[PDB]
């Protein structure tokens, strides 16, 4: 985890790494925030 | 009080082919245009529907019993199907299904009723006040121990009035739709698709279901309240739903245009 | 929130995804849509509709 | 004569490619078995 070409000599588990293009790791875009809606309501429910 | 009044025609009832109607949304999913293949409680098409008359004299409302799911269908004008009742013994011992939609209130009330063996609703209209009001009501005795309530708005030989109503997982669903019928004697060919109206949860044991029909005795009749009554005319039709995989296909705005009974 | 990746529930639905203003036409019965392989791409807000 | 017969022969083709939606269905066939595969793959997501 320092920079593009230790992650592919990690990859290809080698020292040395020949010419050519290789698929290393997976981008994705982490969520931010979290969203809740429901039906309005505003009466408990009768547990009493 | 209970009113147990017979002066009708005997003749064994008609049947007929179901032909491509009765069908709902299964669920409440939006698709456009996909092909959705689905394993419920479907009307087969072309299918042994039994016909009921109401013809001024018929009134014949027998104790159907109530399979896994009944579809019911009715054309007419007068308005004299109200509701539905539903049950396993019709009867104070145990909790009853009732619902009758007049054309002022809807009401569902879940109680324990002591039905009359003749449950009807009658309706007595004079030519001063030019008014049709219901003056006997006489589907049971008294409300004896309610246990569910809910009452909503009215739904509105020229209308046609599709219902299915199918009890499963204690949940009772009513799929209605209301659409224009020319015909005043028998099913049109087209399709059409029953959207949801209420899964109201009852949750009840329900073996047999009866329909509540009208009187509308206004001058006609000088017999006593016990053999003399008059009304207009009124057709349903009463079909069974059985375990059926459908395919439904979805237009591009989301309701079903089209149907295949595998 | 929208135009966002946001996690999100509505009426118990639960999922992960960026939320936008859409064109289609539920008809006023239903609650969401799904794909033609059963994937979820739209849902009706409990609130707003 | 033989230009006119090769000059003929290449409008029929086009005719026939043209006027037959049926002619192409070697490649139809794999486009189909491929997207076929890949619903199939995304829809064993929704088995308990
Ligand atoms: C719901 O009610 C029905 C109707 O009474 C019950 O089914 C009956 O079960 C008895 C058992 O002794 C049979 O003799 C009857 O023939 C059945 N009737 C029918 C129409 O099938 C049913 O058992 C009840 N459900 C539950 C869960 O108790
Ligand atoms: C429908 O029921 C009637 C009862 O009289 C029977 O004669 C007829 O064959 C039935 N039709 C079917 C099962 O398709
Ligand atoms: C209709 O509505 C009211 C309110 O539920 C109810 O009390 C009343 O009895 C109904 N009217 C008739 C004529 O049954
Ligand atoms: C109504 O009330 C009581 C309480 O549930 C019940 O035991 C009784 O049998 C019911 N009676 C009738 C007539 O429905
Ligand atoms: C969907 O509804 C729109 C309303 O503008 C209509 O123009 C269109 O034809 C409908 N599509 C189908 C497939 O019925
Ligand atoms: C509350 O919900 C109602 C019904 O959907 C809506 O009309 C109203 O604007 C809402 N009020 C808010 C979000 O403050």
């Amino acid at each position: 985890a320092l920079d593009p070409l230790s992650e592919t000599k990690c990859t290809l588990k080698s020292f040395t790494v020949e010419k050519g293009i290789y698929q290393t790791s997976n981008f994705r875009v982490q969520p931010t925030e979290s969203i809740v809606r429901f039906p309005n309501i505003t009466n408990l429910c009768p547990f009493g | 009080q209970c009113v147990n009044l017979t002066t009708r025609t005997q003749l064994p009832p008609a049947y007929t082919n179901s032909f491509t109607r009765g069908v709902y949304y299964p669920d409440k999913v939006f698709r456009s245009s996909v092909l959705h293949s689905t394993q419920d409680l479907f009307l087969p098409f072309f299918s042994n529907v039994t016909w009921f008359h109401a013809i001024h004299k018929r009134f014949d409302n027998p104790v159907l019993p109530f399979n896994d799911g009944v579809y019911f269908a009715s054309t007419e004008k007068s308005n004299i199907i109200r509701g539905w009742i539903f049950g396993t013994t019709l009867d104070s011992k145990t909790q009853s299904l009732l619902i009758v939609n007049n054309a002022t209130n809807v009401v569902i009330k879940v109680c324990e009723f002591q039905f009359c063996n003749d449950p009807f609703l009658g309706v007595y209209y004079h030519k001063n006040n030019k008014s049709w009001m219901e003056s006997e009501f006489r589907v049971y005795s008294s409300a004896n121990n309610c246990t569910f309530e809910y009452v909503s708005q009215p739904f509105l030989f020229k209308n046609l009035r599709e219902f299915v109503f199918k009890n499963i997982d204690g949940y009772f669903k009513i799929y209605s739709k209301h659409t224009p019928i020319n015909l005043v004697r028998d099913l049109p060919q087209g399709f059409s698709a029953l959207e949801p109206l209420v899964d109201l949860p009852i949750g009840i044991n329900i073996t047999r279901f009866q329909t509540l029909l009208a009187l509308h005795r206004s001058y006609l009749t000088p017999g006593d309240s016990s053999s003399g009554w008059t009304a207009g005319a009124a057709a349903y039709y009463v079909g069974y739903l059985q375990p059926r995989t459908f395919l439904l296909k979805y237009n591009e705005n989301g309701t079903i245009t089209d149907a295949v009974d595998c | 929130v929208k135009n966002k990746c946001v996690n999100f529930n509505f009426n118990g639905l639960t999922g992960t995804g960026v939320l936008t203003e859409s064109n289609k036409k539920f008809l006023p019965f239903q609650q969401f849509g799904r794909d033609i392989a059963d994937t979820t791409d739209a849902v009706r807000d409990p609130q707003t509709l | 004569l033989i230009a006119n017969q090769f000059n003929s022969a290449i409008g029929k083709i086009q005719d026939s490619l043209s006027s037959t939606p049926s002619a192409l269905g070697k490649l139809q066939d794999v486009v189909n078995q491929n997207a076929q595969a890949l619903n199939t793959l995304v829809k064993q997501l929704s088995s308990n």
